[PDB]
């Protein structure tokens, strides 16, 4: 799922077999560089796509003046009160009108959907 | 809702929720933990590909669709025979998947420049196998309507007008489909789709299916519908003439 | 309200009445203050520390990065609002969800 | 008649465009001649069926002695004419009108 | 498999009728058929099975004389080519009928073609896709009655309206109820409709 | 502020309204219109009550 | 500004219409697009050159040989598998070149005059890249490492779009416009003038 | 005289080509230059028409070859992984032996594009295509030479040294 | 001529209190868009909350944005018609609207009820700020007044928000006009030059220029278009 890089040239790690083994290599095309994988995994498409957007959102857009605040949604982690509500815009989950929070107290960003 | 289903275009894609490119050389062993049981049930008697294409399909689009994974694998061997293994679980169990293996090229094409060719690695072969045969099985449908929209209708315009035997006008709701892209002579053509009606809204499409008279009167009723749409009213003498203007050369004459 | 009717229909517009079209500047003494408020270039940067820190465009050319974009906001507007470096007509976005400060 | 109208408007959208206010020639008729409707009238069955017959060939889009003229003729006016022996009915012009 | 019987009863159906409607003698029983009686007299399994394409082929024999017959083949090859229908033709030579008909599954090379025409006038054969076969397409809603005018009909007609050919309307040869009907250039079709000002509505067309 | 500084702000179109305690609709106004009629450019401030 | 080509051969399109300080050469726009559909595959759309570029090749001919140091300029964080796999792609179509000169030879070969030197058209791509690739940024011959990071940038912003992680760009926002008044309108009639 | 010696000239040669598909037909009497100077008639359209006639007939779309093509697959794509390729077999299902196909695919390739009304227009270059015709075969008949035999699927659009 | 005069006897005028309502329809009116007020309301209460479903067949926002358009749509109706069941017989508007001599009874809704919803390209005010409408609004507001929802008469008058939504709204009303206008012309131009030498002959076929039949009978009755009218048939509706 992830790019492995060389320890030589730094360049990209791409995978191949390993016959007397059978078991998968990872070798760079500019060196003689070979490791021994960990994943047994070369390619993961994920069409579906289900996706974490309390990933996505930074806690520094409670920040924002611009942004909806609340009072009947106290943060779990530090009990603040307050909270800055909106939803995703994001062309994958654009589709779902869910809100998100994200506690507004300083030093906590605390998000999190319901 | 099942002829619906028969109509639309249901390619590889639309039923697919994921896919993984796996290393596994010796599917006994099954580095994917739980394929492993029913796996054996392949191999306790059926040489293969380490590089393992697993396709796990929806489940909530399969039963739509109404399709069954032995139905994906009669598609796949269809277009490639057992050039390439396909094996599935069966459907009672839970996150049905389909394991993908090119099989190989068995002994004989000896002597040929295959490493002077630099063919692609076997996990590149198998990726762009797995586009090629994503994009399109076409598992369903008429791979030119894209969109089908079943519902019952209010207008009696296309409701059933029947003559009771009372002798009176009697309008029958029922069910019309409306797609999206037109293949009107693969469409009409199928079980349970009435051909004396199911027209098109393409006139291109009349003309080669069934003739210039019939496209006479559909470029007439179409005509019709995008004046009377706005509750205007043209007479009938005059859409008559148009269509004649214009249908009386033997094939279909823009103006 | 005011437009053309016709061919040029909302082609041609007009100012509202207290609209005023900014003349230019030089960023300069923009570039100078942000040096000096702890602005790190281009150069004197590792892309790791370049992840969640601030950009800092300056006329479109990416200047640095900033690592508390906040108070340098706070910073830059009350300069504005001084007409000590920062001219009057120097428009000053923060988009907080981008992480850049142009 | 009716049958062959169930095969032209198989919708049965009974509005048709036809060059003859009927409908409005008969109410002509009954003022222009202090129609009373609440007499007994004095126009014999027979004559509405006859009289209607007889107009229907003086109504000639196609000029016939000649088969195919002939079926042009009864095509041109086949619904008029429909149209005509269903309102001027002996029935109808003998209780409504 | 049964859905292969389906197709050939469809297109035997098809066939039937359109056999019916160029005049040609068509027993009412051996027009409509449902699936079960077409299974019970073929067999209703095309694979490995009785009812093969071939021996489903039918001679029917006009209406004004039965001299003059025609033949549907149905060739079991999925596409077919000059050799076929050569042994077509020298078929028809026997019991001298000079119409033929092929219904064929993926049609016919446009030099097979080329070669069907060129046997004009002993041999007229015409080809038909099975798909266009899977509905009778006269029975549509939007597609009027047909009638072939006979020669003698076709002139009176044009000394009634002091026409020329190249005056009336025109359908193309290879129009699909043109093609329905056997329809070549210099025939003309009539073509009834019911029109909602008049009733009815008799136009022609000049195969052109 | 300028139109994609703008996107930054929230404005308020009266003080005598928008910035008084209510039932909260936004209470970290940043910006006021002086008078929402400045929206309008010179041949459309002769037209009276274009409201 | 990233906009998504409807149709063409590219799925987004990033375009960065660059002008120096005082406008002395007209703006030069430079566009970064990704094509449709190995993998969908990014080219950099640079003015005096006719072909695409892949974008690899003109981080490459900027001096950035290796392929985490193609990256690090690219992606700033490197736990973002799901941003790293559309960047994979595309460290494939240049992975036969490996270092500067062959890859500046590799786009000097597109070039409006083709040389016939090898030293030749790597000049000429040198001072394509090195004037009208990207001018606001410098024009200098240190200006490399400024360019490389804001066309990481311009890749970058073009990914996220992809990903769909941020809104395609609005061509009618006034944010993204500019009026030409009496004094941009003369000097640039100015210029001419006094050239 | 210019239209009407036009219509009777390639109605002439209509027929001309007609049994020119019927001679290739021909399970034999056939012979290599036969073949020669029937390909001097024979357009591209012509031959694949020709191909598609034999392959009908089980036999295959090669003049030369009078294989019987016993038993066709169904599959529309073959996978090789001696080279990893996909190959599409939809004109090697027409022939019965790899070599066959190639040699057909070759002929045609080295048939006169030009067209029969302006064929024989010029025998000179005709006849420079029939001893071409006639070598290639030629080579196609000792040895194959290549077992790629079913065109092919490109899926590969990574460049090589466009430098 | 004679209704003129009687005119000058009687007059006909248009002017305030005619766009008046009494206070009952104003309250009328008042609480019809308050009701779709606290419906959308509570409509976008159950967007967040997740328990809307998706009506069959389009998307979760496009279900929103149907239900939330119908609610808001039958406001404005039921205003204006609530408003126009109002207007006295001493009204001009009313003397305007029945005899349909001038304006829609829209308009007069709009005068005197309410001026509606103001769409641009068939869906509400687009977010044209990053997520607001205007720079007055709270990011992702769905609720009728930040998407373009007039809810004042023209009587009231527009708040500066609606003043510009329905700016923007009513551009397209310009721009639609022009490029109407326009097509048809073309179309126009196209028809009259396509069938214009088509002309019943004196043996009674339409035919056009090159003599040849394109009718055999005018409108395929043989009658002229103008002579003819609309009239039941009486034996294509009653039972056996
Ligand atoms: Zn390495
Ligand atoms: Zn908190
Ligand atoms: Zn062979």
């Amino acid at each position: 799922v992830g790019i492995r890089f060389c320890q030589e040239c730094n360049n990209m790690l791409y995978p191949k077999e390993d016959k007397e083994n059978r078991i998968l290599l990872y070798a760079c095309r500019n060196c003689d560089y070979q490791q021994e994988a960990d994943n047994s995994c070369i390619y993961v498409n994920k069409i579906t796509h289900e996706v974490d957007e309390l990933t996505q959102i930074i806690a520094d857009v409670s920040q924002d003046p611009t942004l909806p605040r609340t009072e009947d949604h106290p943060c779990q982690k530090c009990g603040h009160k307050e909270a800055v509500f909106f939803q995703s815009h994001s062309a994958r989950a654009e589709d779902a009108m869910r809100l998100y929070y994200v506690c507004t107290a300083p030093h906590c960003g605390h998000r999190w959907t319901e | 809702k099942d002829i619906l289903c028969r109509l639309e275009h249901t390619t590889l894609r639309k039923v697919t929720a994921n896919t993984a490119i796996y290393y596994d050389p010796n599917p006994q062993s099954t580095v994917v933990a739980e394929d492993q049981e029913w796996v054996n049930v392949y191999y306790e008697m059926p040489r293969i590909s380490p590089w393992l294409l697993r396709v796990e399909l929806d489940r909530k689009h399969m039963t739509d669709r109404k399709l069954t994974m032995e139905q994906i694998a009669e598609k796949i061997n269809a277009g490639f025979g057992d050039d390439l293994n396909c094996i599935f679980n069966d459907d009672n169990a839970e996150k049905l998947v389909l394991r993908i293996r090119i099989m190989n090229s068995d002994e004989n094409k000896m002597q040929e420049e295959e490493e002077v060719v630099d063919k692609m690695d076997d996990d590149v072969f198998l990726r762009c196998i797995e586009s090629n045969m994503l994009t399109d099985m076409t598992l369903q449908g008429i791979e030119q309507i894209s969109k089908v929209y079943m519902h019952l209708p209010q207008t009696d315009n296309k409701k059933k007008i029947i003559i009771t035997e009372d002798g009176e006008f009697k309008a029958l709701q029922e069910w019309i489909l409306e797609t999206d892209g037109v293949s009107l002579m693969r469409v009409l053509s199928e079980k349970d789709v009435d051909p004396v009606r199911t027209t098109s809204n393409d006139i291109v499409e009349i003309f080669t299916v069934l003739g210039i008279e019939a496209v006479r009167k559909a470029l007439e009723r179409e005509l019709y519908h995008v004046i009377s749409f706005d509750g205007s009213y043209v007479n009938y003498r005059h859409l008559a003439l148009l269509c004649d203007t214009m249908t009386c050369r033997g094939h279909l004459m823009a103006i | 309200a005011e437009t053309p009717e016709g061919h040029a229909v909302g082609l041609v517009k007009n100012l509202a009445l207290m609209a005023y079209i900014s003349v230019g500047s030089q960023p300069s003494p923009i570039l100078e203050f942000l040096e000096e408020w702890s602005m790190e270039n281009l150069e004197e940067i590792s892309p790791a520390a370049i992840a969640d820190a601030t950009k800092i465009f300056v006329n479109g050319c990416w200047v640095g990065i900033h690592k508390d974009p906040e108070q340098l906001m706070n910073t830059l507007r009350k300069l504005r609002r001084q007409m000590d470096i920062i001219v009057s007509e120097v428009s000053m976005i923060r988009d907080i969800r981008e992480r850049e400060i142009r | 008649d009716r049958e062959v109208l169930r095969v032209i408007f198989p919708t049965g959208d009974s509005k048709v465009v036809l060059p003859c206010n009927l409908l409005r020639m008969i109410w002509n008729a009954q003022k222009i001649f202090h129609i009373n409707p609440r007499l007994p009238s004095d126009l014999h069955p027979i004559k509405v069926v006859e009289g209607v017959k007889e107009l229907s060939k003086k109504l000639v889009i196609v000029n016939g002695d000649d088969p195919l003229s002939r079926q042009a003729q009864e095509n041109a006016t086949l619904l008029f004419n429909i149209h005509l022996r269903s309102t001027l009915c002996s029935r109808r012009m003998a209780e409504e009108f | 498999d049964e859905e292969e019987t389906y197709r050939l009863w469809k297109i035997r159906k098809t066939i039937m009728q359109l056999c019916h409607d160029r005049g040609y003698l068509v027993t009412q029983d051996e027009l409509d058929q449902t699936l079960e009686e077409f299974k019970a007299q073929f067999g209703d399994k095309p694979s490995e099975g009785r009812p093969r394409r071939t021996d489903l082929t039918v001679l029917v024999a006009h209406n004004d004389d039965p001299t003059d017959q025609m033949f549907v083949f149905f060739p079991e090859e999925p596409k077919v080519g000059i050799k076929t229908i050569k042994v077509y033709c020298q078929r028809m030579q026997e019991e001298n009928i000079t119409r033929a008909l092929i219904v064929v599954q993926q049609g016919m090379t446009p030099s097979a073609k080329q070669s069907l025409v060129d046997m004009a006038p002993k041999y007229i054969l015409e080809q038909f896709l099975q798909q266009e076969l899977l509905i009778n397409i006269t029975e549509h809603e939007l597609v009027p009655e047909h009638v072939v005018m006979t020669k003698e009909e076709v002139t009176e007609l044009l000394a009634r309206y002091k026409l020329r050919e190249n005056q009336l309307p025109r359908i193309q040869a290879g129009d699909p109820v043109a093609r329905y009907f056997g329809i070549k250039r210099g025939q003309v079709v009539k073509i009834i409709r019911p029109s909602e000002t008049a009733g009815r509505y008799i136009t022609y067309r000049l195969v052109q | 502020i300028d139109t994609l500084e703008e996107e930054t702000v929230m404005l308020a179109m009266t003080p005598d309204d928008l910035q008084e305690k209510e039932v909260a609709y936004c209470s970290t106004y940043t910006h006021c219109e002086i008078h929402p009629s400045m929206i309008l450019g010179v041949c459309a401030s002769i037209i009276p009550f274009p409201d | 500004y990233v906009f998504a080509k409807k149709d063409s051969k590219y799925a987004y399109t990033g375009e960065c219409r660059s002008c120096l300080e005082n406008s002395s050469r007209p703006t030069s726009t430079i566009w970064v697009s990704m094509l449709a559909r190995i993998g969908q595959r990014i080219v950099a759309t640079l003015p005096y050159i006719k072909q695409e570029v892949p974008i690899i090749i003109v981080f490459r001919a900027l001096g950035f040989v290796s392929d985490r140091d193609i990256l690090e300029h690219i992606i700033y964080d490197f736990e973002d598998p799901e941003m790293m796999e559309m960047v994979k792609p595309s460290l494939d179509e240049a992975f036969v070149i490996q270092e500067q000169n062959v890859a500046l030879n590799f786009i000097g070969s597109r070039g409006a005059k083709p040389g016939v030197t090898k030293e030749k058209r790597i000049k000429y791509a040198k001072e394509v890249l090195q004037k009208e690739m990207l001018p606001h940024v410098g024009v200098s011959d240190f200006c490399e490492t400024k360019k490389a990071y804001f066309l990481g940038y311009m890749v970058h912003r073009l990914l996220l779009a992809a990903l769909g992680r941020r809104e395609l760009d609005d061509r009618d926002h006034y944010g993204n416009k500019r009026l030409d008044l009496a004094g941009p309108l003369l000097a640039f009639l100015f210029r001419g003038m006094f050239k | 005289k210019a239209e009407l010696e036009a219509a009777v000239r390639k109605k002439i040669e209509f027929e001309r080509k007609a049994l020119h598909i019927v001679e290739q037909l021909l399970e034999e009497n056939i012979t290599e230059e036969f073949l020669m100077e029937c390909g001097r008639f024979i357009t591209p359209a012509h031959y694949s028409d020709v191909v598609d006639e034999r392959s009908i007939v089980k036999l295959c779309g090669y003049p030369l070859c009078q294989k019987k093509l016993g038993i066709v697959p169904k599959q529309k794509y073959k996978i090789s992984t001696k080279t990893n390729k996909v190959y599409d077999i939809t004109e090697r299902k027409s022939f019965c032996s790899n070599f066959c196909y190639q040699a057909s695919k070759f002929f045609e390739a080295q048939i006169p594009k030009t067209p029969v009304w302006v064929r024989e227009e010029e025998r000179h270059p005709d006849f420079q295509l029939l001893k071409e015709e006639q070598s290639g075969h030629s080579g196609e008949e000792v040895q194959l030479c290549s077992k790629a035999i079913k065109t092919s699927d490109i899926d590969n659009p990574s460049h090589f040294e466009k430098q | 001529t004679v209704i003129n005069n009687w005119l000058l006897i009687e007059g006909h005028t248009i002017g305030i209190g005619d766009s008046i309502a009494d206070s009952k329809t104003y309250q009328d009116i008042q609480n019809t868009i308050k009701k779709a007020k606290q419906d959308v309301i509570e409509v976008i209460e159950k967007a967040h909350n997740n328990e809307l479903e998706p009506t069959p067949g389009n998307t979760l926002r496009q279900t929103f944005e149907n239900q939330v358009n119908r609610i808001l749509n039958d406001a404005r109706d039921k205003t204006g018609s609530s408003a126009q069941k109002s207007l006295s017989e001493y009204n001009n508007f009313k003397s305007m609207v029945v005899s349909g001599a001038k304006g829609s009874k829209i308009n007069i809704s709009q005068v005197i009820a309410v001026v509606g919803q103001q769409n641009v390209e068939g869906k509400r005010i687009p977010f044209g700020f990053k997520h607001r409408t205007l720079p007055h609004f709270i990011k992702d507001d769905y609720g009728p007044e930040s998407r373009g929802f007039v809810e004042n008469s023209y009587l009231a008058g527009l708040t500066p928000t609606e003043f510009f939504f329905h700016a923007m709204g009513g551009r397209e009303g310009l721009i639609d006009t022009a490029v109407k206008t326009a097509e048809t012309g073309y179309i126009q131009r196209r028809l009259i030059k396509s069938m214009e030498s088509v002309m019943v002959k004196y043996d009674a076929t339409v035919r056009n220029s090159i003599n040849q039949v394109v009718q055999l009978r005018y409108g395929e009755d043989g009658l002229a278009g103008e002579s003819v009218e609309f009239q039941n048939l009486a034996t294509l509706k009653p039972s056996n």
